[PDB]
């Protein structure tokens, strides 16, 4: 290189420094996806039951039976576009950054923009899926598709609170009594081995670990996970913790409000779902939908190019009565 | 101690988000106006204060208010990293530069008056009234230090 | 005495580091460098010693000198490494925290 | 909504920097007077040698 016309330099490399994107919950594969044909969906419910039976003297009158429930509901799906262009002036007389001889090319800009588009769509899907677990649709700045699944189905939140200033009260026993009994009663099936998982904000998790009723049990003789000497979960990004057959997963993504955690079981059939719809173009209008559409173009007059991307989906929580909203006082 | 450094942020296609490709007259969207490149009173080699996205009136004077807003400076001489034009001109001389006028979509956040302040809510009408779409729905970008 | 300093140190340093690494949270490792008085104050904190008074451990900071007879009084705790700097270049009462493995973080040039 | 205004993307940064380097000399010489007529410090009567001074 040069630092002037008459003398030279020593050019010594380049840096990348790209930010990190979290993918914790996406790895767990909680959701099942159905590719639809329109912007509306139907769901139906059918609840059975049973009843008590009295004693009646031989002869005389008798007693009779009763019938069951039915219910049905509808929804609709939002839209998420994204676009960008490129022009002549963006690549004329420009070096390709990182090398001191090569000139700029039109292919690199397109590839980099495609990479940005893919990353942004992945982030969108992660955030929207995170939103469903809390019990609401995502639809940001689109009041058409704001659904409170509790209100849509008619369920209740059942907030189980824990105040960490009460050293004489064991939070795990409160969790059991208030959350696990409800989960067991309201499963709806006859299976009896549900696993309970807690996803908590970093503040709530850290405040929990410091509670005397929790640290006391592990302090008197060695344990497999020396929570009081060795950092929980090793050196990984997020602290996994096991306790009383309740798996605790730390959420460092920074979207769960600091002070709240949500308790839900695994394996309940058709509890989480997402539906896709086709984009608004004559090729796809009224045809089978697809996850992500990307259109690339170049004006036949040869003076600029355009990149387009579109997608539309909705995230559903079919059984909101089985997500317990915790909270913490400090 | 003040290590020499340089920076690049944005480019031409980051302001003109969209353009209507007129047929036949490819210059249907632009106008050429003579502007004072080097300040009338300044050092013989003082860099010009003009920056891309500055609002300009019909006579080439930078627009200081919604009244004088006619177009947006777009010419290649003022884009980032084009500093090689320093010293070529002389104070007080007027040089033509291209302005964007009509049939475009403009990023609002990069439109600023001559003073550098953000575009005014009243001046936006002039640009929009010229046959342009001033928009704010820009995805933006986030770098290290932001959780995604 | 009512708060464990290691918790605040983690919440600050690891939180800052994981976000500003720039590539990904690929199981980073942390290291701490501190002066004599800072090290002694850290060790003397009851919340730290409480974790070792009940059952034996490898270091056994309660009975055996940390790092053995050798110098630099090294120490590890909660998968975090602590080192006592006796060179005197570390300002009194101060400590520095940085991760290992970061590429191009440090370089030296010759002419 | 389906039909309304769309959204647009941002761009990255390309900062650059350069630096200088310092220099450090260190020299020493020796003379006859320092060696010829001084006994070696570690012995009773061994005359000093230039080699020890160099080392």
């Amino acid at each position: 290189m040069q630092n002037g016309d008459f003398q030279i330099l020593d050019y010594t490399g380049l840096i990348s420094t790209m930010p990190r994107v979290d993918t914790l919950l996406q790895s767990m594969n909680l959701f099942t996806e159905h590719f639809g044909r329109t912007t509306v969906a139907r769901i139906e419910r059918l609840d059975d039951g049973a009843g008590d039976i009295k004693a009646v003297q031989r002869g005389g009158v008798r007693q009779h039976l009763a019938n069951d429930r039915k219910k049905i509901v509808n929804l609709n799906i939002p839209f998420f576009p994204l676009d960008r262009s490129i022009d002549r002036a963006d690549i004329q007389n420009f070096r390709e950054f990182g090398t001191e001889n090569a000139p700029a090319t039109v292919d690199a800009e397109v590839q980099r923009h495609m990479a940005r588009i893919r990353r942004s769509h992945a982030i969108l899907k992660s955030k929207a899926m995170y939103a469903a677990l809390k019990g609401t649709s995502w639809s940001p700045d689109d009041p058409v598709s704001d659904y409170n699944y509790y209100d849509v189905w008619g369920a209740t939140q059942t907030t189980a609170d824990v105040d960490f200033t009460k050293l004489g009260v064991d939070p795990i026993e409160v969790l059991e009594a208030e959350a696990r009994a409800h989960i067991i009663d309201w499963a709806g099936d006859n299976g009896d081995n549900y696993e309970i998982v807690v996803l908590a904000s970093r503040q709530w998790f850290s405040a929990l670990i410091a509670h005397p009723q929790v640290t006391g049990a592990y302090s008197q003789y060695p344990s497999t996970q020396e929570i009081l000497r060795r950092r929980l979960g090793g050196n990984a990004n997020n602290r996994i913790f096991e306790h009383k057959n309740i798996l605790f997963i730390e959420d460092i993504s920074g979207n769960i409000p600091a002070g709240e955690a949500y308790i839900f079981p695994r394996g309940i059939s058709r509890m989480f779902e997402i539906y896709y719809a086709p984009s608004d173009t004559l090729r796809d209008a009224n045809q089978a939908a697809q996850e992500l559409y990307v259109f690339f173009k170049e004006s036949n007059y040869l003076r600029e190019a355009k990149i387009e991307s579109e997608t539309s989906f909705l995230t559903v929580n079919n059984r909101p009565e089985l997500v317990v909203k915790s909270t913490g006082k400090f | 101690a003040k290590a020499h450094v340089a920076t690049l942020e944005g480019n031409y296609s980051d302001i003109v988000l969209g353009r209507v490709v007129a047929f036949g007259d490819t210059g249907w969207n632009f106008k050429e106006v003579d502007m004072t490149f080097i300040a009338d009173d300044a050092d013989a080699d003082s860099k010009t204060t003009l920056f891309a996205g500055v609002l300009v009136g019909e006579d080439g004077t930078p627009a200081t208010a919604a009244a004088g807003v006619f177009g947006v400076l777009v010419d290649r001489k003022v884009l980032p990293g084009v500093d090689h034009y320093i010293g070529v001109f002389e104070p007080g001389e007027k040089v033509p530069m291209v302005l964007a006028v009509r049939g475009l979509t403009l990023n609002q956040l990069k439109l600023k008056y001559a003073d550098g302040t953000a575009i005014d809510a009243a001046g936006i009408q002039a640009l929009e009234a010229q046959g342009n779409q001033v928009t704010d729905k820009i995805v933006g970008t986030q770098f290290i230090g932001s959780v995604l």
